[PDB]
């Protein structure tokens, strides 16, 4: 959508992954698994939260006003009664219908969002040790332990420490 | 006009007593006056509603 990752470079999403929003897939000698990611997924559930209260909140249930009555001698009155009622809920049905359908817009553009900074993470931080294959998926030129791959989901990877072996790998492909 | 076979008209008319006030009837004919009267306070939150829906 507004950032090409939801439906655009990521075609679809995991079924399989039922404990978040957003996250990771992973490979290795030890195993593989969806993992979900919980700071991306623990705002993302904090921002929506918020953006339903603000919209809800002040929707107070109030009284509505008694149905009023005329006679044969009170038109004007009784049309002027029907012209603010009828006014009133031309508004508040053109902006409730116009609002939702603003705000399901910036819904789905803000998990876009958040499954793009959540690749450029990654990515900002493997750099050549790691080949982007699409699909944002990544595929390491070294080997990435159980412990290799949660580093890379806490921003701590170390780029010098698999950096020797990954050079190696890379340059044998490439030549 | 004979409306329910009948020629004349009658008018029903309604009023509220303050506390403390006191009402006054007077007349020499035609006077229906009232027998049971009615003492309220408001609620608020009250409607009428129109409808054949059961209760």
């Amino acid at each position: 959508g507004l950032f090409g990752a939801i439906a655009g470079f990521i075609e679809g999403g995991w079924t399989g992954m039922v404990d978040g929003w957003y996250g990771y897939h992973h490979q290795n000698e030890q195993g593989s698994g969806y993992a979900a990611d919980l700071k991306s997924t623990q705002n993302a559930i904090d921002g929506i939260t918020n953006k339903v209260n603000s919209v809800i909140e002040k929707m107070n249930t109030q009284f509505t006003a008694v149905g009023k009555e005329f006679n044969h001698l009170e038109k004007r009155i009784e049309n002027l009664n029907k012209k603010v009622d009828d006014g009133f809920l031309d508004i508040w049905t053109y902006n409730a219908e116009l609002l939702v359908l603003l705000e399901n817009e910036r819904t789905l553009d803000y998990h876009d969002s958040n499954v793009k900074n959540l690749y450029e993470k990654v990515r900002s931080q493997l750099k050549n040790n790691a080949k982007e294959i699409g699909n944002g998926c990544f595929e390491f030129y070294h080997k990435c332990d159980n412990t290799c791959m949660e580093s890379v989901k806490n921003g701590t990877y170390d780029y010098p420490k698999y950096s020797e072996e990954a050079k190696l790998n890379r340059e044998e492909i490439d030549s | 006009p004979k409306v329910r076979d009948q020629e004349g008209r009658m008018n029903y008319y309604w009023t509220l007593v303050e506390p403390g006030d006191k009402i006054t009837f007077e007349a020499t004919g035609n006077l229906v006056v009232p027998r049971y009267a009615f003492a309220m306070e408001r609620n608020a939150g009250s409607g009428i509603i129109i409808s054949d829906t059961p209760v």
